[PDB]
């Protein structure tokens, strides 16, 4: 009754019940061994219980004993330990009774970290691990635990013979929380006061991260959010009692509740992409599609390539000239399973070993899909460099170098972006050799370009676009998108008498050639 | 590594 | 009825915490008040559980006890402090079954139409801890909290108990006790605002005014305007200490203790009383977030001359344009001119003009011995509390004495660089809008390092230059006599002069020390021999 860990499943066959077959006679002369210890960890889910009862199934064992908790502990003196051997009597019993040809004894263990990780503790811990392996010594036991917090286990419990197995398991999803959701929701749409508004669907999509005790918690809430409307408090506890005559859940009631009141315990996946894209991106001339077309190319090669695996790219330019957007909206049309963006925002105050780290980290997620796209941007602020001296960070310099020529995994693509607006540093530093290929970002050249610029903005009306038409037109102008975005912006505040004068003002100290 | 410090004790006491 | 039938909202005395309130009665009374037959047919179970917790001294036990007093049930029953352990084995857990014996007792007696226990807890951090981070000299604790546990939600299904608990530091509580069916519901209680400022001071001044013992001159509004930061404790003790300064003109200690009891039977509280006991007796235990001006501005600001006007007028334009934009959420400015010209002075002004919530200035003053670290972590700390704002204005200056510059080699710190560069191009999350102004006294180094062309803008601040506006400022600060000011004009009006304003004060206070006959004298030397510059 799950989906998504068949090979999960064949890999439990395959390691233990794979070697169960043969009868015992064959294994005797073999002496092959056999597991009895597996160890299942993932967030909380109904799924490794339900694992747990299936294993309970399929082979002819006895009925599984299930410890709920730290049941053990106990106010005494050797009680806690007591209840140890309890567990194992009736597989000491069967094994010196009828030895080799003795049923299958299985152990499930619940938040076996509780017990498991202070005289109560260590010695339960001694016992449990004599017990599981001593001087005497026990082929027909299994034991099985479920955990949470695997780094929390102890180390000894691990060694072999103790815990053979290793199993990760994943959350449930979309589907199994409808089914949760709609077996709560019956009660009250057999009863009709649930409003035909609502949409299940809609709500399973949105809640993500959350338990049964928070799916309970959030319908609840929405519950009483209907409920306050009747009741008439903050003055006496007396209520309507005549809107008490109907009483419905409308749609609302749930999405405030998922917003102002119910919080999710493992956080939310947040994403702020359009951060790197705050205006669009509008065409103003030939340079954009060209940028955009080889970026195109690029994107094909590196999909298609059978000797090529690895390609790299550098984009270059003067400053204020967009180029972090540009890379972005290529990254975003690469249309690839695995996106990620590396910028010095979320490192600042680090050090040289922080910063190898974080970069390692990022390219070893990278290399686990199947074709993958990265963008560095503001290289120069990566490895911090100043004029003076000059001064800059070697470690992180050799480690970019290295990272730039190693190959994926067999079988697998990689694509990297580089953005920087300094050439000639990069061009000493020898580095400018290992990239494949290079594009260039240009400014605003001709006054035609620039109209065109204000015109697709439009903040700017016929009548003072004749007299900048008039002014500029004739002459050559060099400037960035960004600061004539800063210029317009800048100028915009004043009275609408001196704004064009403001504006051909500001853009004669902005003016410069190359 | 220093090694950890000395510490106090807390005790209980039972009734016969 | 399960509610007292006299209660009413207005006479437990509380202040300003409305929504509160409202939200508990919600979330928690809401089932208990309709009639029985809906709430079957929903078929929904009861809340049992409330964790209040918030700074000290905020009403926290005053709540609890006023909802213990709205509710008509059984004597809510108290658990002080940590009452409950004994050194006997077992012991605490017979208390801990003990308080609930009696609820579950009558539950089992009638059932579902049983009525309501509550239990109130009080520093519950000092009996509930994390079983597992906790002391190994005994598992008392542990075996407690367990207690506790099964006891609140076991097998067996109680339904008809209400617990609260308080305390200040909510981290501690094991996180299995706060999950739904214990405790779902978690308040936070705050410090008050200017609404809930005047609720409080009116709360306590009600019996004065009755019994007219107040005197007419008291604004109790403007009262609320001073008092910023404070909360119900602090207003109830500035009460209390005016009360006493005007309750001590009445009695002549310090040889021996009498009282008038004839001209004693007049007696009334004047504001005088209110503004001596807020500067000597009451300090906010909440460190005043408003900067401290009067320390950068020491002398206030003289209009000497035009450059005054046009700098103010550059920061009124630039705040408007941070203020009304949606393109540019984030602006920044330099102020550049030489030494001893006054910047710090007139960026304080020109921030303390604008009325941003959020107002901050960062100095090497408190930055003494620190690290090339601990610098970082510092401005990392300030830009993010000022992130969370709306809109946000800060100032930064002596960059230069920030960055521990020295013209031999030179030398510098490229952290704190690197990381001032990259926090002047750090948009701030969406829909909020910051400001950064900056200080420096050379601007050629800056160009050097290429952080010149991070700001967008810069405003010059020059130093007198003119004999006119020299008289001008003698004239503001009215120092000298006409006598002496045609003296000196018959001198200085011929040329040029080139200082600056501190420095004409440090001159001017070197120069009154000598008799009259030479002060003059010993003024014009002091000019001409550190008057040689451009
Ligand atoms: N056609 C365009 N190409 C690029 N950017 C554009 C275009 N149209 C609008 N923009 C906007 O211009 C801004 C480009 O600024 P961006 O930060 O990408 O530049 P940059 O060259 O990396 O800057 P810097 O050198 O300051 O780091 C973004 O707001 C982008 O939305
Ligand atoms: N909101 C308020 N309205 C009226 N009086 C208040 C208010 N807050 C505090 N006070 C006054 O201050 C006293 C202190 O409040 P209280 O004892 O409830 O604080 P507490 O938060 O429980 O304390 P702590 O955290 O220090 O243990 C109250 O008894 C009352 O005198
Ligand atoms: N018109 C004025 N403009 C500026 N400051 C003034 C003016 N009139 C008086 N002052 C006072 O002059 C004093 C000098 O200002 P301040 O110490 O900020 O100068 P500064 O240029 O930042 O100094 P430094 O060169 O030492 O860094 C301040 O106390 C300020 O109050």
């Amino acid at each position: 009754g799950i989906g998504g860990l068949d090979k999960e499943f064949s890999d439990i066959f395959r390691r233990a019940f794979a070697s169960r077959v043969f009868p015992p006679e064959i294994v005797e002369q073999m002496g092959c061994k056999h597991v009895k210890g597996i160890l299942l960890y993932g967030p909380p889910g109904c799924g490794k219980t339900l694992l747990a009862r299936q294993i309970g199934k399929m082979l002819n064992a006895r009925e599984p004993k299930v410890v709920n908790g730290p049941e053990i502990l106990n106010k005494y003196v050797g009680e806690s330990e007591a209840n140890i051997r309890k567990l194992f009597a009736d597989a000491e019993e069967e094994q010196r009774r009828l030895g080799a040809n003795s049923g299958l004894h299985i152990i499930i263990f619940d938040e076996i970290d509780a017990i498991c990780k202070t005289g109560v503790h260590d010695t339960v811990v001694n016992q449990l691990l004599s017990k599981i392996d001593g001087v005497e010594q026990l082929n027909n036991i299994l034991v099985i635990g479920m955990t949470n917090r695997p780094d929390l286990i102890d180390e000894a419990l691990l060694r072999p013979g103790r815990l053979e197995v290793k199993m990760e398991i994943g959350l449930p999803d979309e589907k199994g929380r409808l089914q949760i959701l709609h077996i709560h929701t019956a009660r009250m749409r057999g009863h009709q006061l649930l409003s035909a508004d609502v949409d299940i669907k809609e709500l399973a999509v949105e809640t993500k991260n959350f338990s049964g005790a928070e799916l309970e918690g959030l319908v609840r809430a929405a519950q009483s959010t209907a409920m306050n409307r009747h009741i008439k408090a903050s003055t006496k506890v007396e209520v309507d009692m005549e809107k008490a005559e109907s009483l419905q859940v409308t749609r609302g009631d749930f999405l405030a509740s998922l917003e102002n009141d119910i919080k999710p315990a493992f956080g939310t996946n947040q994403e702020d992409y359009a951060s790197y894209i705050m205006n669009g991106i509008i065409k103003w001339g030939d340079p954009v599609t060209r940028v955009l077309d080889d970026g195109e190319l690029l994107v094909q090669q590196t999909k298609n390539s059978d000797r090529t695996p690895l390609v790299s790219v550098l984009l270059e330019g003067p400053p204020h000239s967009g180029k972090t957007a540009l890379a972005a909206k290529i990254a975003e049309e690469s249309n690839f399973p695995f996106i990620k963006i590396c910028s010095p925002d979320k490192m600042i105050g680090f050090s040289e070993t922080a910063k190898c780290q974080a970069m390692k980290k990022i390219f070893d997620d990278a290399y686990k899909s199947q074709l993958s796209c990265v963008v560095v941007d503001d290289i120069e602020r990566l490895l911090d460099y100043v004029p003076i001296g000059p001064r800059f960070s070697n470690l992180v310099l050799q480690a970019l170098l290295v990272l730039l020529k190693k190959a994926p995994p067999q079988g697998r693509k990689l694509l990297i972006i580089g953005t920087t607006s300094r050439k000639d540093v990069l061009q000493e530093m020898e580095m400018l050799n290992a990239f494949s290929t290079t594009i260039h970002v240009p400014n605003i050249a001709t006054g035609e370009q620039l109209l065109e610029a204000l015109e697709l903005l439009g903040n700017f009306k016929d009548k003072e676009r004749t007299t900048i038409a008039q002014q500029v037109k004739g002459k050559k102008v060099w400037i960035g998108i960004k600061k004539l975005l800063m210029l317009i912006e800048m100028s915009l505040q004043m009275d609408p008498e001196y704004r064009v004068r403001k504006f051909l003002a500001l853009l004669r100290e902005e003016g410069a050639s190359p | 590594m220093a090694e950890d410090a000395d510490m106090r004790n807390e005790l209980e006491e039972m009734q016969r």
